[PDB]
């Protein structure tokens, strides 16, 4: 699975969007558990998510440091921020991306463990 | 190593929508009819190798019915769907299988039952018999929840295979990479998506 | 009875 | 560029035709994509048949010669009679003609079925079009080509099968009554010929393929032939043991045997009775022998997926059931078939053991058949002693949790099977529960599985034998949790002591002391942080206070109070670590409980001590968020408020009628508070626009609202004095709701208010005429623009838009005629906007309020009123009609369009319309309605359909309007008029059938 080189430090499930300015709509990308994952040979820590039951890759990217968690309009249990290197479907594409979580603890606290892998990365 | 998939089935029932969540992960809410047919590729990871379905998404409006029974030719698998929260959709089941099975003889067949987030069911499941003498395989299944909607590619994936235990297992993921000219543009996409709602805020998830 | 009223009433599911 | 072969005025070039097909069948990407819309295009051409001739004889791409008989096919289904008659006898001989050829190359004949399929499709639907009154040798001359090459026979074994199929199989909704009829008596007619050559293939050999396209053709012959072609030869026989050894035709021929087992069978001639035993016991026989013993452990068969496998035990077990449903008492008297019918059932447990959902279902169904007649039918039920004790164990091991009819019909098969033998079911569930505690198939699933199977078969053993059965799984369950290490394991077993226990209330209300106990263990699960475990106990408790709640009410010996209010005093600490949806099911609970005292003052006063908390914070929130309104921002404020409704909610749902005391308690400051957050979601839109709708502040504040709403429906649903209703609640209540709903913007509608009132309606509309009519004057235009634009916006509103409309048509139908005429008209245009709508939540009911509106005009007898109704909105409802039935977008509402539409014809050869229907200067005056209404439906249709002649309206008016009193005749005529209008020359002789 190409993930035993790392360990987990935030685990919590959501729902990923990404924005189509083109159309001016919120598209879902993916529901399944969004992990951190610290790389043990690089101390780098990236989001990685998968698909429920199909297992597919939906979020790849290094929780970059200049990364701002803005909140959505119509929510207190997402974070809104954009993305400039997503590689799930291939290329290293930009994204606006919306996570949304089960309660607002654990939007919260996705925030907490969100700012934490944020110094992490500045190391 | 690629498989030809025919979707049929009455308008209206999912046939799309499916497919989309399958490719995009997205959930089209609006009902824009095929024209004829929509091909896709479309790729699972199992155990076994990846294995790759020719989706042929066929348009069940008979005024958008494209060539018809052409679609079905050289077809591997086939996936018939109706509509549970629809009876008629049930009732055209027998003629969407009588048209399939005259130009495919004999290919693995999912019947599906889609929209089973619905309270007010229809087709309940005491109804559904007619899979069990055309030798189909049954699933209910829902594109909005996803309830069972991996279901019918793992068991053609199976039958084209030829290993009933096969599975999907995890694509390996590789390490994400890490300009000012930019990021007036990358916010102006941002103080949009913040003052665009979320959809469905009274969800779960 | 009185006896089984004791054994579910005391159960331990922390053990 | 590829564009080329659309231009008609040219010739076409085949070579490029096999370009574009292929570069759409094999090719990918944009370049397919292209080609599809091209090939599409091609085929929709009106003139594109006329090219068939040389696709079908020059092209060498088999997709591109599917093509061409495409739209052949199409060319023959709509326009055949349309054809010059020489065209006719072109196509038909060139069709024959080419499938000839193909049948003499064993070349195209093996490689190229899907095009040789699709030729005697073809061929097909010109027998369809010109057989036999104008084919009649094609019987004949089919048999004598049969003989002259073995690949003609079998492909002549194609053509048949497709001709019954499309005669007998799937003629009802594609050609007319007439036209049915008449192929199904010209196959009849001359099937002793046809049989004869089938017969004779079947017995002489030798070729497999076509042994097998010879025995597809016999499957669909059994849905029809008479009964003297199965009995009367020796044909069952050859399908019992001869087909049944190869696997080429095994199974078609199990099929055809299957069918064999529901023909027309008199079931007095004893001779046709040894004629359904023999075939069976052979078959069986060729089972046993050629295939699998009945020993073979068939679920691992299954589970291997070798070759055919999963078909057959799949066709086996439909062959099974479906003869021993039919048959099995003809094995049940002699003793020289006990043996046959015992392994029949056999093969029924091991199929019952194989992992596939559907195929279970299946079996179990046969099962529930079995042991029902087992339970009734005397003397029976010890032929399957040996066959249920394994049932017991099948069923016990694959036990669902409480799909939700899966499980019911294995309780069902379940408890009909220990009233058979309560010992051998005893016996399996405490072995089982055994091989739990030596741990051999311990699991999590295991243990649940067993858990539902013990739970499923109470109040079926007496109490008695129930009482030592339930102590010996409590005592085995709960030593299985000192053995376990570990709270998750743990949780699991103490879970299943729960679900038991909660299955036995019988057990439970002749022990107080162990009921007590149980409770409060329940309780203190509520502390519990374990994930399941909380909601466990909520479950649980509510699932027996519905069953016992009469040992909750009533003083028992040996204690001080009725438990409910020592359940009362301790709420607080009890429900204090639960969420806020458990706290709602546990007060749920409560007022079931409280509903037993039938003591009015005594149920009030436990009422008041059960509501004391929510109103004790009730009382607050209104004082400190009256002045100043500032809270109603705050979430937590509004959290609180829409928690005391739901409370509020979940008592008045169990308690119904009496909780109208708590309801008065809190009535005047709950709509007072509706009316605050009404003023905040206002003035937030104003400030903030209609993005506000969707943030949380405003989300909360209509939640309040919705729940408001939500608690007056519930009691006006339940309340028993009506008069209080009306007197107390429905004055505040419009007063609060509807000058709120008129009057915000349409995206800060709540859609409840329309659900609220039309259960006011419901209930007290018959006492409420100006309520009803004050309803309307709120709700009925500002909505009706919502929804009158398009079939998507504002889906809710569109919903309980009809619901209500169709409620006051029902009750207070004064209401329209109070209505001013240009709000009436809307009311009818709303009608039939109703029609329109594919959501069939909508579609159906809009048709049920034209019906109810025709009859509510038709009670008004000759008035005014009445009269001018007709003259106005009667052809506008026959001819918004006739659309939606007609423009086959709106098929699965067809009944209901047949009976309003037949009400609005009997309407007229009643004479039940007073006033002529027509203008004064438009027709001679004298003239009946029964005419007018003949000319104005025959213009009509000419108009929506020229392609019809005058004498196919003139027929089918005819015959319809004769029918308006006989629907399932009427519905007909309408199928045949469906039919004849996707076609031309359509006969109109053929609504002449009835
Ligand atoms: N509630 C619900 N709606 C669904 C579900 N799946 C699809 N739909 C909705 O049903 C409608 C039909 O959409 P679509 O995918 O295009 O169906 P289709 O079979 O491809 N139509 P066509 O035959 O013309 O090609 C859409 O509005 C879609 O949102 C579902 O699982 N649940
Ligand atoms: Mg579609």
């Amino acid at each position: 699975t190409m993930e035993e080189d790392e360990e987990v430090l935030y685990k919590v499930r959501a729902k990923l969007f990404r924005f189509d300015a083109d159309a001016k709509e919120w598209k879902e990308r993916g529901t399944g558990d969004c992990k951190f994952l610290k790389n043990k040979k690089t101390n780098k820590v990236r989001i990685l998510m998968r698909r429920d039951k199909t297992l597919k890759i939906c979020a790849n990217h290094i929780i970059a440091p200049e990364y701002t968690l803005k909140p959505n309009v119509g929510s207190d249990r997402s974070w809104v921020y954009a993305c400039t290197a997503d590689i799930a479907e291939g290329e290293a594409e930009a994204f606006t991306f919306a996570i949304r979580f089960g309660s607002k603890e654990n939007a919260d606290k996705f925030k907490e463990e969100f700012e934490k892998a944020q110094e992490i990365n500045k190391k | 190593v690629q498989f030809k998939l025919v979707l049929v089935g009455d308008g209206g029932t999912g046939k799309t929508t499916f497919v989309k969540r399958h490719l995009t992960g997205e959930f089209e809410k609006k009902y824009v009819a095929t024209l004829g047919v929509e091909v896709h590729p479309l790729v699972f990871h199992t155990n076994r190798g990846p294995i790759k379905f020719n989706v042929w998404d066929t348009a069940g409006q008979e005024k958008f019915g494209g060539l018809r029974d052409g679609y079905y030719i050289q077809a591997q698998c086939a996936i018939i769907m109706f509509d549970v929260t629809s009876r008629v959709t049930y009732k055209n089941v027998p003629n969407w299988h009588r048209d399939l099975v005259r130009v495919c003889e004999n290919i693995p067949i999912v019947l599906c039952g889609n929209k089973v987030d619905i309270k007010d069911r229809k087709v309940k499941a005491k109804s559904i018999v007619f899979h069990r003498k055309k030798n189909l395989q049954y699933y209910d299944i829902s594109a909005k929840s996803n309830y069972n909607f991996e279901k019918p590619f793992l068991w053609l994936a199976r039958k084209l295979i030829g290993d009933p235990n096969l599975e999907f297992v995890a694509m390996p993921a590789l390490a994400p990479p890490e300009d000012p000219a930019l990021a007036a543009q990358y916010e102006h996409d941002l103080e949009v998506a913040q003052t665009t709602a979320l959809p469905d805020e009274d969800d779960d998830l | 009875l009185n006896e089984l009223a004791l054994k579910l009433a005391g159960l331990d599911i922390n053990k | 560029s590829m564009e080329g072969i659309l231009d008609f005025s040219n010739d076409l070039d085949i070579a490029l035709l096999d370009q574009v097909v292929s570069t759409f069948y094999q090719g990918s990407g944009v370049q397919q994509k292209q080609a599809q819309e091209i090939l599409t295009k091609f085929q929709d051409n009106p003139d594109a048949w006329q090219k068939a001739d040389q696709i079908l004889q020059f092209s060498t791409n088999p997709q591109s010669k599917f093509i061409a008989l495409s739209i052949l096919d199409k060319l023959i289904t709509r326009k055949w009679k349309l054809l010059p008659n020489d065209h006719r006898i072109g196509i038909r001989n060139f069709v024959v003609g080419m499938i000839i050829s193909m049948c003499q190359d064993d070349e195209v004949f093996k490689t190229q079925k899907n095009l040789i399929n699709k030729s005697d499709l073809t061929l097909v639907q010109i027998l369809k079009q010109e057989w036999p009154q104008n084919w009649p040798e094609f019987i004949p001359e089919l048999i004598g080509s049969s003989s002259s090459s073995v690949n003609v026979c079998e492909n002549n074994m194609i053509v048949l099968k497709l001709l019954s199929e499309e005669v007998f199989d799937f003629s009802a909704e594609q050609m007319t009554q007439a036209k049915a009829l008449h192929l199904k008596n010209s196959m009849s007619k001359e099937f002793e010929q046809i049989f004869k050559l089938c017969f004779q293939v079947l017995e002489q050999g030798s070729s497999s393929s076509l042994i097998v396209a010879t025995l597809e053709s016999l499957l669909r012959y059994l849905h029809w032939i008479p009964y003297r072609y199965i009995y009367e030869t020796n044909i069952l026989e050859l399908l019992s043991t001869k087909f049944m050894t190869s696997p080429d035709t095994r199974a078609i021929t199990l099929k055809c045997l299957t069918e064999v087992s529901n023909l027309k069978i008199p079931q007095d001639n004893d001779l046709i009775k040894r004629q359904t035993v023999l075939f069976f016991q052979n078959t069986l026989q060729q089972i046993a022998t050629s295939v699998m013993p009945v020993t073979a452990d068939l679920k691992a068969t299954y589970a291997n997926a070798n070759g055919n496998d999963q078909s057959f035990l799949q066709d086996l077990a439909m062959f099974l059931t479906t003869y021993l449903a039919r048959n099995r008492a003809l094995l049940e008297s002699d003793e020289s078939l006990r043996e046959l019918l015992l392994n029949a059932h056999q093969y029924l447990i091991q199929l019952s053991k194989i992992e596939e959902r559907e195929l279970f279902k299946t079996t179990l169904d046969y099962w529930h058949n079995l042991v029902a007649d087992l339970f009734y039918e005397p003397l029976k039920k010890h032929i399957y002693e040996e066959i249920c004790s394994q049932l017991r164990l099948v069923i016990i091991e694959n036990m669902v949790r409480p799909t939700i009819q899966l499980y019911k019909s294995e309780r069902e098969v379940l408890v009909y099977l220990t009233h058979l033998n309560v010992i051998d079911t005893e016996e399996i569930m405490i072995s089982k529960l055994a091989r739990q505690i030596d741990g051999s198939e311990w699991s999590w699933h295991n243990i649940n599985t067993l858990s539902w199977a013990i739970g499923s078969i109470s109040g079926t053993m007496s109490e008695d034998t129930e009482k030592r059965f339930v102590v010996t799984v409590i005592k085995d369950l709960l030593g299985l949790c000192e053995q376990k290490r570990g709270k998750d394991n743990k949780a699991v077993v103490a879970s299943d002591i729960m679900y038991v226990v909660g299955q036995y209330p019988r057990f439970l209300k002749a022990h107080w002391n162990f009921l007590r106990t149980v409770i409060l263990k329940l309780f203190k699960f509520m502390h519990e942080t374990h994930e399941g475990v909380q909601d466990m106990a909520c479950d649980t408790f509510i699932k027996i206070v519905q069953k016992c709640k009469y040992h909750f009410v009533i003083q028992q010996p040996r204690e001080s109070e009725p438990f409910i209010q020592t359940i009362i005093r301790d709420i607080q600490k009890t429900t204090a670590d639960l969420q806020p949806q458990q706290v709602h099911t546990f007060y749920k609970a409560c007022g079931i409980i409280i509903s037993e005292e039938r003591s009015v003052a005594e149920r009030n006063r436990l009422l008041s001590d059960l509501m004391q908390l929510p109103n004790m914070a009730w009382d607050t929130i209104v004082e400190q968020s009256t002045a100043n309104p500032t809270l109603l921002l705050d979430s937590e404020t509004v959290k609180i408020i829409a928690n005391i409704i739901k409370t509020n909610v979940a008592v008045c749902t169990s308690m119904g009628a009496d909780f109208y005391p708590q309801l008065g308690h809190i009535y005047y400051n709950m709509l007072q508070l509706y009316r605050a957050v009404s003023s905040m979601i206002s003035a937030q839109v104003a400030a903030e626009g209609l993005i506000a709708t969707k943030t949380p502040k405003v989300r909360g504040l209509r939640t309040i609202k919705k729940e408001i709403l939500k608690l007056v429906e519930t009691y006006i649903s339940k309340a028993r004095n009506l008069d209080d209703v009306v007197k107390v609640l429905v004055e505040p209540l419009l007063n609060a709701v509807l000058e709120d709903y008129m009057n915000n913007v349409p995206d800060a509608r709540d859609a409840e208010v329309l659900n609220c009132m039309t259960t006011v309606v419901e209930k007290v509309g018959h006492m409420i005429p100006q309520g009803v009519i004050l309803i309307l004057q709120s709700v009925f235009e500002c909505t009706l623009d919502m929804i009158n634009k398009d079939f998507t916006e504002y889906p809710e509103h569109r919903v309980e838009f009809y619901k209500l409309l169709k409620v006051i048509n029902e009750k207070s139908f004064a209401a329209f005629l109070e209505l001013p005429p240009a709000a009436f008209k809307l009311f009818v245009d709303a009608i039939c906007w109703a029609f329109k709508h594919n959501n069939r939540d909508v579609e159906v009911n809009g048709l049920q309020i034209a019906l109810d509106l025709v009859k509510n005009i038709e009670r008004m007898g000759n008035v005014p009123f009445a009269n001018e109704f007709h003259k106005n909105y009667f052809f506008i409802f026959v001819s918004e009609t006739f659309f939606v039935l007609t423009d086959s977008d709106h098929k699965s509402g067809f009944s209901k369009q047949a009976l309003l539409l037949m009400k609005l014809i009997s309407l007229v050869y009643d004479n039940k319309i007073s006033v002529p229907l027509y203008q004064e200067a438009e027709v001679p005056q004298g003239t009946s309605n029964q005419v007018y209404l003949s000319q104005y439906l025959a213009n009509m249709l000419s108009n929506a359909f020229p392609h019809l002649t005058s004498e196919q309206i003139a027929s089918f008016l005819s015959a319809l309007t004769k029918q308006c009193k006989d629907l399932v005749v009427f519905k007909g005529t309408l199928r045949d008029f469906l039919v004849q209008i996707k076609e031309v020359g359509g006969d109109p002789t053929d609504y002449l059938f009835a």
